């Protein structure tokens, strides 16, 4: 009853990395981009590159276990899993916080992996598919400020790789959370704006607008609070399709579809368990299209669309708190 | 000295008066003055990159009206 989907063995408190590695394995274009970069690096070596080499090794390991299970599904009884040992080694080389067997942040290790892939790409380009991370996960924000005295407007451009929205004000929807992120906010009182046109402290309106859009939208859910830090376990009402046109600098028809969720389990923020849900997009590998795989380290469950969407609801109070949502451009 | 914005855990924006020579530790101490979060629990994201302790804001090219995003660490494993 094993599915033909390769889980990842927990190597000691490493579910933070495992759920991110599953979401990245199923991200559309990330495997192809890594293979292209690895071809480049391997030609260069036959003529910092270790994150790419060890991600490529992990990707080929997952592919070959899937293939061998589909060939002889009898040699596989307990689980179909592999170990990301070499890539954990490479992450401890790139960042010493991952040394040992402590618990970490999934969004932080995702940010580390993607930042280092981007640095490797910039190195390869500067030395010379070199824009893998920029095309997949990076967008533009326009951060506009309006002085409420003189009503002048200043703008900033900033890059982003995910939208960090709140889950609570201090049932709510993802649209509410994105409005709390990008709708016009009015900064007053202790947080007055310094206007250079007035040469004074003024009240100001700030608003954000999505300018250039990635192919994958990552929503980082701020499911944590300060009073004394606690975890908010009540989710937002999460949609399957998302449009960001309400907060875009131009009209768009580009909508997004939810394809991956990273969940946290635990009543505190200092410990817990990370799991990944992934939507699936040789004939045996099409009875799964449109279905949701739940990755609990080496264990892989399947789930139907409607059951998965129900398990996310705040009304059916879940113990797995959604933390990272992944939407791809339809 | 310049003014920068910090979008906090509730999405609500605060301001900070900083120097291009202030370090990420000093920025985090000012955020603690305003929010009550210890600097070791703070992660600061600017333009998609996390700001590392030991560096300065000029290292990251943070200028007047730059916005930091404040998140915490949700530990799991
Ligand atoms: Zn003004």
């Amino acid at each position: 009853n094993l599915l033909p989907f390769v889980g990842l063995n927990n190597l000691g408190n490493t579910s933070y990395l495992n759920s991110i590695l599953q979401v990245l394995y199923f991200c559309p274009g990330f495997k192809s981009g890594v293979k292209h970069l690895f071809n480049i690096i391997s030609r260069k070596k036959e003529a910092s590159y270790e994150l790419i080499c060890s991600l490529q090794s992990l990707i080929i390991s997952v592919e070959q276990l899937q293939a061998s299970f589909l060939l002889n599904p009898e040699k596989y009884t307990d689980e179909l899993a592999t170990q990301p040992r070499r890539l954990l080694n490479t992450l401890r080389e790139l960042n010493p916080m991952y040394e040992g067997y402590l618990q970490h942040d999934a969004q932080e290790v995702l940010q580390c992996i993607l930042g280092n892939i981007q640095e490797t790409c910039q190195l390869l380009k500067k030395e010379e598919g070199f824009e893998l991370v920029e095309k997949l996960f990076q967008g533009q924000l326009v951060l506009r400020t309006r002085c409420l005295e003189c009503e002048s407007l200043t703008e900033r451009r900033e890059d982003f790789q995910d939208i960090s929205v709140p889950v609570q004000e201090d049932m709510k929807t993802l649209r509410w959370a994105i409005s709390q992120f990008a709708s016009v906010e009015r900064i007053v009182g202790e947080d007055k704006y310094f206007c250079e046109n007035c040469h004074h402290y003024t009240e100001a309106e700030r608003s954000l607008l999505f300018d250039k859009m990635p192919e994958v939208i990552t929503i980082h859910l701020k499911c944590f609070a300060a009073s004394g830090l606690s975890k908010i376990n009540t989710p937002l009402l999460t949609p399957l399709k998302l449009s960001l046109e309400e907060w875009s600098t131009k009209p768009t028809n580009d909508s997004y579809g939810l394809f991956a969720v990273v969940m946290h389990s635990g009543i505190t923020i200092s410990s817990g368990h990370y799991t990944a849900s992934v939507k699936v997009t040789v004939q045996s590998l099409k009875e799964y299209e449109g279905k949701w795989l739940l990755f609990d380290d080496s264990e892989v469950k399947v789930t139907e669309e409607k059951d998965f969407l129900n398990s996310l609801s705040p009304s059916t109070s879940p113990t797995s708190t959604p933390y990272l949502l992944f939407y791809k451009k339809l | 000295s310049m003014q920068i914005f910090v979008k906090t855990l509730t999405g609500k924006t605060i301001t900070l008066e900083v120097e291009p020579s202030d370090t990420i530790e000093n920025v985090k101490a000012k955020i603690q003055d305003k929010e009550g979060i210890p600097p070791d629990q703070q992660r600061l994201i600017f333009a998609g990159k996390q700001l590392e302790d030991g560096r300065t804001l000029s290292d990251y090219n943070i200028q007047k009206e730059s916005t930091l995003h404040l998140v915490l660490r949700l530990r799991g494993g």
